[PDB]
RNA sequence: CAUGAGUAACUGGAGGUCAAGGCUGGUGCCAGCAUCCGCGGUAAUACCAGCUCCAGGAGUGUCUAUGAUGAUUGCUGCGAUUAAAAGGUCCGUAGUCGAAGAACAGUACUUGUUUGUAAUGUGGCUUAUCGAGAGCCGAAUAGAACGAGAAGAGUUCAGAGUAAGGAGCGAAGGAGGGCUAGAUUAUUGAGCAGCGAGAGGUGAAAUUUGAUGACCUGCUUAGGAGUAACAGAGGCGAAAGCGCUAGUCAAGAACGAAUCCGAUGAUCAAGGACGUAGGCUGGAGGAUCGAAGACGAUUAGAGACCGUAGUAGUUCCAGCAGUAAACGAUGCCUACGCUGUUGUGGUUAUGAGCACGGCAGAAGAGAAAUCUAGUAGGGCUUUGGGGAGAGUACGCGCGCAA
RNA sequence: UGAGUGCAGGGUUCUAGAUCUGAUACAAGUCGUAACAAGGCAGCUGUAGGAGAACCUGUAGCUGGAUCA
């Protein structure tokens, strides 16, 4: 065998599609989101589906779209899953 | 046998297109076949721009252009001498012609 | 077709194909028994009735000497060829002849003669190679 | 959908051809992994990984030097033993090497094994 | 390929290799089975349920909590419906064509839709009354 | 065993295939020969004879069926871009063909033992001078009885979830389709006003139209078609096909992603639905163009090509019909496969991908031209077998007819 | 139980027939010249009229075209 062939390097796995690797990879992830002001925590999926409003205060803080959705302009997050 | 790769037009992916008519003889050719001519000419002849610039009344004047595509079917083009024959590496070679005046 | 147990299928289809072959075709569905001359028989036994010439195909140029025979078997009339040099006259009207097949797949013409399918062999029950080169004479 | 058996023979005649020394085969069955073991005893590849992707299955190999051409036949035909040297005839290019394989309620076995064991079964492949 | 059209598209979502279970979230095991028999109860398809439990309560695949399926939860606790959701998709479709065409019968376009719609239902139909999913003789509301 | 003796070859051929003569005399496209190709019109190695050679030989020529030739019937093992040959497009029953993982069972499958074959045939040995011949021996096909093995095939399961299918979610794209309400010009026709002699048409002209005012320029109106330029080796649709602007009504394709169900699937006789144009049955309408018909020219003649004019049709609604060079002359699923460049729509660690394309080489392939044609016992349907007669006759099924 | 034979019909295969209409071969007859060169109006496929005869004319299509522009 050939190491290139059976150990690809991390540079070849970002470049192929998720289903056309050796073992086929999650692009989807959870994440912990923090509210601008009232700084309650809010858990939320990547590509989301739905938009989602933060517990308490009901700003809008996550909205879906085509593709990754879009968290509003002055939230932060962290990766949980 | 088969003389041209893409059979003489330039139609690709579809079913039917829509015909145009000869400038020449009437005649009906699909849109995507046709010979095809850009013309922009001049209301008024070179052989005069030295007597309008006593005729006019304003200060300068810039002459008014006509404007025209037109188009023809094989035979008036090869008669018209539009296009000619040509040999059998040369018939692979593509470029824009001038526009006529 | 090709599965393992498409044998059925694969027997019917290939059954009907050969009735493209002209030779299979005849023998099934043609009327192979109306030759005097064939499958039905190897000689026929006839009656001279007329004596005839027919021209060559181009480009040879040659009368070829014939004969109009009434076959026994059959009650059909039909054109034979006399092969040899003088034969002809070896032949007389109201004689017995026996006559014979010109050698092709079918019953086809060959050489140079349009539409004769057969020759004579034997003339009044002595062959015609002995009467024409005088080894032997009519019965008379 | 093709033949997995079919699937595994084209891949690596084609990577053969081509001059490469290693492949990577997409989908694998249990009697795909028995012939590529068959393969190894007698020498025509040299190294099998085995991919559990929870997908079907899939295989990476090495290729010898010493392998020709291999090929599956469709459909299974059942042999008595007394078939067999006719399809080994058809098949090998010599009397003197290559390998026909033979599926029995013994494993898979080659025409020569068919003869010490004393049994026919279905013909599935075979390499040179 | 597609089953009525010449389609070769490739849009799938990648299931995990292994499930685990769910640390992160903020919810035991009987809220979550709480949660689904409510939605359940309200009228929501399953999948939709599905798509709840993702995006809102923040769990995946809705099965490394449960160590049971959706529908089989369902049938649990008896709220199984009379006809399986699949095949009451369809029979909604084929109900919406034919009230487009009573309105709007010129329309060839339609017409060719619903044949190949009309079709799909009966192959569904007869892998359900094998499986004894459904009783021999049911037929179409139409 | 013993007596006499000295007898005993023909059939087909000699230009090529195909072994063996440009030998001598007749005949001059005659008479004849020749399976096929071909010989002969006065210098015939091919006819008719003489003489020498060749082949097989107690035998050799011919006709007729058949097996082989022949991969020109194709299971092994042919073909379908242009030589003969992929159904106009879909749906669909019978039929043929159908994941991974863990287990289970023995009727096919393979094999043992035992039955099942006189003659013929097969492997042998022994005796008629020899050789066929005769006599004796051994094993045997298909078919059946009882055991055995379990890879492939088969049946089941769910702490399993296809670059298999169907249902559903999110943001977006397109001359895809039906309906409702509007639009800028243009071509004809009428009304009225101005002007006062030609307009039209062609390679060149005549029919023809104009003082009842043409042509051209104004203002008014009435209709019925159509959507120029932008506009492309661009997009959409199962194909046929689809190009002005708004609003409305259903369904579909693709993409993103940790949604749901679990074999629901491939291909398809019979049966069913769509199908440019031209045509037919009934209604609406009728601007432009124009089969038929009628003239003017040109020609030996033009019935045609060109010009003047003119009807059915060309448009719409409700149906019938079922053909096209319905063509990329390349069936549908599913694989394995080199590089560079350019598009269209989404997504993006901004490195790239996924679906649908165009182009240019390479390597292989092929009779070449060229490449939807490379590699290959993957599955299923259609289809060809030297030209003609013939896609014709008779019978049958659909259609108002064609 | 039934041979034979009446009388109507059918199913098969052959054969007669005034007259009409195909095909094939016609050494070389009569009238034109439709195709193959831009063959003197580029050719061909479907459909509908017309015509001594090849064929001509309208409508949609194709290049196997005289143009890969
Ligand atoms: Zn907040
Ligand atoms: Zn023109």
């Amino acid at each position: 065998i050939a190491k290139n062939l059976l150990y690809p390097t991390v540079e070849e796995i970002k470049k192929n599609n998720k289903r056309k690797q050796l073992f086929q990879e999650v692009k989807g992830y959870f994440m912990e989101v923090k509210c601008a002001g009232c700084a309650t925590l809010n858990v939320c999926y990547s590509h989301s589906q739905k938009t989602i409003s933060c517990k308490g205060c009901s700003m809008v803080i996550l909205r879906s779209t085509g593709g990754k959705a879009k968290i509003s302009n002055e939230c932060s997050y962290m990766v949980i899953s | 046998t088969k003389k041209r790769s893409n059979n003489g037009r330039s139609k690709k992916n579809r079913g039917h297109t829509r015909c145009v008519r000869c400038e020449h003889c009437s005649a009906m050719v699909p849109n995507d076949k046709a010979i095809k001519k850009f013309v922009v000419r001049s209301v008024i002849d070179a052989a005069s721009l030295d007597d309008l610039k006593i005729a006019t009344i304003y200060e300068e004047y810039e002459v008014p252009k006509s404007y025209y595509k037109l188009n023809y079917c094989v035979s008036c083009a090869v008669h018209i001498k539009l296009v000619r024959v040509r040999s059998r590496w040369e018939r692979k070679i593509r470029k824009e012609q001038r526009v006529s005046a | 077709m090709y599965g393992l147990l498409a044998a059925r299928n694969l027997k019917k289809n290939r059954h009907k194909r050969r009735y493209a072959d002209k030779d299979f075709a005849k023998k099934a569905r043609g009327d192979i028994y109306q030759n005097a001359v064939g499958y039905s028989a190897p000689h026929a036994k006839g009656i001279v009735t007329e004596k005839l010439g027919v021209e060559a195909k181009q480009p040879n140029s040659a009368i070829r000497k014939c004969v109009r025979v009434h076959i026994v078997r059959l009650n059909k009339k039909v054109i034979a060829y006399v092969p040899h040099d003088g034969g002809l006259n070896q032949i007389e009207i109201n004689d017995e002849v026996i006559v014979e097949g010109l050698g092709k797949k079918g019953c086809r013409s060959k050489g140079d003669i349009p539409g004769v399918r057969f020759r004579v062999c034997k003339v009044q029950k002595v062959s015609l190679k002995a009467l024409v080169t005088k080894k032997k004479e009519r019965p008379a | 959908m093709m033949d997995k058996l079919a699937n595994l023979c084209i891949t690596i005649n084609n990577a053969n051809r081509a001059q490469k020394r290693s492949v990577v085969i997409r989908r694998i069955s249990k009697v795909c992994r028995l012939f590529l073991e068959s393969m190894q005893k007698h020498g025509y590849i040299t190294d099998i990984v085995y991919i559990d992707d929870h997908r079907e299955g899939k295989a990476v190999v090495g290729l010898s030097g010493r392998l020709n051409r291999c090929g599956a036949i469709c459909p299974r035909y059942d042999v008595e033993l007394k078939d067999v040297e006719r399809y080994r005839a058809n098949l090998l290019p010599s009397r003197g090497f290559g390998h026909l394989i033979v599926t029995s309620s013994k494993g898979l076995i080659d025409h020569r094994e068919c003869i010490q064991h004393n049994t026919g079964g279905k013909i599935l492949g075979y390499f040179y | 390929a597609r089953m009525y059209s010449n389609g070769k598209g490739q849009s799938k979502s990648v299931t995990p290799y292994n499930l685990t279970y769910p640390t992160y979230i903020k919810h035991s095991k009987e809220e979550i089975v709480d949660v689904i028999l409510n939605l359940a109860r309200k009228g929501t398809p399953p999948s939709q349920i599905g798509n709840i439990l993702r995006d809102n309560y923040g769990v995946g695949k809705s099965f490394a909590v449960t160590k049971t399926k959706i529908l089989t939860l369902l049938k649990i606790a008896g709220l199984k419906p009379v006809i399986p959701e699949d095949l009451n998709n369809i029979v909604k479709k084929c109900v919406n064509i034919k009230a487009h065409l009573a309105k709007y019968t010129n329309d060839k376009s339609s017409k060719y839709q619903l044949i190949q719609m009309q079709s799909c239902l009966y192959r569904v139909a007869r892998y359900y009354k094998s499986k004894n999913e459904l009783p021999a003789g049911w037929k179409p509301p139409f």
